């Protein structure tokens, strides 16, 4: 099927507008595994498909692009996702990655420890999170909004994300946050994206495209997660990596997006329109300083 | 992995200890980060983006560096790893042990291709 050649599935407005109770997620192919092309790690394909989808989005892509990647490490002590980001992003992009446990990576800066220890001195352009807390597997009682690392990420979106910047944050059926869904309403556009390489998981990447710093859509976060699960329960997704068969255009377009400093007073309709089309970032243009704090 | 990695911490010559280990039948270090690429690159050894030809595979550089993978001191006089943050092209006939391939070989300082596997100087 055509969808098997796409990098994955994006939550459609058909399901965003629903009004339903939160139900258990029941995927027909749950936990099936796709053999991997060339035997690369599964996360190579997953991250490549997320990048391919973001290639269709209005991402801001400036010189010296500031990218932070949380949950970058593995039990194997390596970071396949970070290498994919290095392959995808402009060569002058700055990649900072982080994980609770020690690992080695191709990032420019690597920080170990809880993401709460990561001090972002200046605003960034793109946040990727693959964090997941193992205690989420200990499902007891009802599936309520989680705190965990989501408190940190929500504060980061409100304070340390450039206007025009974007986020891709991994959620699952039980690993999710009301507050993060509501913050998607402060972007020009948003969705949940599910890779074909991991279609048999309730994993999705909650995507916020072009941060506006103001409410564009009023979202009820609890109801929206219920809509996400309703979508997953209604939508056949077959495991596939066919989208990776042709990689001639995989690299992120070198858009040259300008970075401007503006006071809030000066943000008019022209500026908002440029932000919403991926044509402008607003933040400092100093040197980025990201370090480990002592808490 | 946990063994050969443990091993190169009990010696003053990690490169020799790794190579002797795999030359004597020991299992190469696994979990090197092999990328998926259009095999349409220039074929040079170390590159800012993947450059595999049809006869090569590309790996993330940190993952094929013994010193990175074992978290030990790099030997370069600059202190800067030659691989980390870049991509490393490995001949397809050598993918059984990318770490050992890198320990065993040097890119041409003039043409940047692997001596013996691409350099035509
Ligand atoms: C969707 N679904 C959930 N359950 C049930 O509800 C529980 C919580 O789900 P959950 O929110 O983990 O989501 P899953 O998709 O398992 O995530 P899955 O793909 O595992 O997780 C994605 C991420 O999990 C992460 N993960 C698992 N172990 C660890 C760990 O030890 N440490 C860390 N950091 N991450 C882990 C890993 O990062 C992976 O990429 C599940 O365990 C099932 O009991 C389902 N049961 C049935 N029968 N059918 C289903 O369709 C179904
Ligand atoms: N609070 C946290 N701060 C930093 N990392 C976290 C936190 N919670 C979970 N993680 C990391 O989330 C990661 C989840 C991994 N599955 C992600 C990496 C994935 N295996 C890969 O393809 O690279 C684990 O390595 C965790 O240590
Ligand atoms: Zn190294
Ligand atoms: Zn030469």
């Amino acid at each position: 099927a055509s969808a098997d050649w796409k990098p994955g599935h994006a939550m459609p407005s058909l399901f965003k507008v629903q009004n339903v109770n939160l139900e258990r997620c029941e995927l027909a192919n749950y936990k099936q595994s796709i053999p991997m092309p060339r035997g690369v790690h599964m996360n190579i394909a997953k991250y490549m498909q997320l990048c391919q989808y973001l290639n269709t989005c209005t991402l801001a892509v400036p010189a010296n692009m500031r990218v932070i990647h949380f949950g970058a490490g593995s039990d194997k002590g390596i970071a396949p996702g970070t290498s994919v980001l290095r392959q995808w992003l402009p060569t002058d992009a700055i990649i900072i990655d982080n994980d609770l446990n020690e690992f080695v990576s191709d990032a420019d800066i690597t920080l170990f420890g809880d993401c709460v220890t990561v001090r972002v001195g200046q605003q960034v352009d793109l946040v990727i999170s693959d964090m997941y807390d193992p205690t989420t597997k200990n499902v007891t009682g009802s599936n309520e909004s989680k705190a965990l690392f989501f408190t940190y990420l929500c504060n980061l979106i409100n304070n340390n994300l450039a206007l025009g910047g974007s986020v891709a944050i991994k959620i699952t059926e039980h690993s999710w946050s009301v507050e993060l869904y509501e913050l998607m309403g402060k972007f020009a556009w948003w969705t949940v994206f599910c890779t074909n390489a991991n279609a048999s998981s309730s994993e999705g990447f909650l995507l916020g495209i072009n941060y506006l710093g103001t409410i564009k859509e009023n979202i009820d976060g609890g109801a929206m997660h219920a809509n996400y699960i309703f979508w997953r329960n209604s939508t056949p997704m077959n495991l596939s990596t066919y989208s990776l068969f042709d990689l001639s255009k995989f690299q992120l377009k070198l858009k040259g997006t300008p970075v401007l400093q503006l006071k809030e007073s000066q943000i008019n309709e022209l500026v908002i329109s440029l932000l919403s089309q991926g044509k402008l970032l607003i933040r400092d243009n100093d040197t980025l300083s990201v370090s480990t704090d002592v808490l | 992995n946990s063994s050969v990695l443990s091993l190169v911490n009990f010696t003053v010559d990690p490169q020799k200890a790794y190579l002797d280990f795999v030359n004597a039948g020991g299992a190469p270090l696994t979990n090197c980060v092999k990328m998926l690429t259009p095999k349409t690159g220039t074929g040079i050894a170390i590159s800012v983006k993947p450059e595999s030809t049809a006869d090569q595979e590309t790996y993330g550089g940190a993952s094929v560096c013994l010193y990175c993978r074992a978290h030990i001191e790099h030997p370069d006089v600059s202190g800067v790893c030659k691989y980390k943050g870049k991509f490393v092209q490995i001949p397809a006939q050598c993918v059984r042990d990318p770490v050992g391939f890198c320990l065993s070989n040097t890119p041409c300082n003039v043409c940047q291709y692997w001596i013996g596997y691409g350099c035509n100087c």
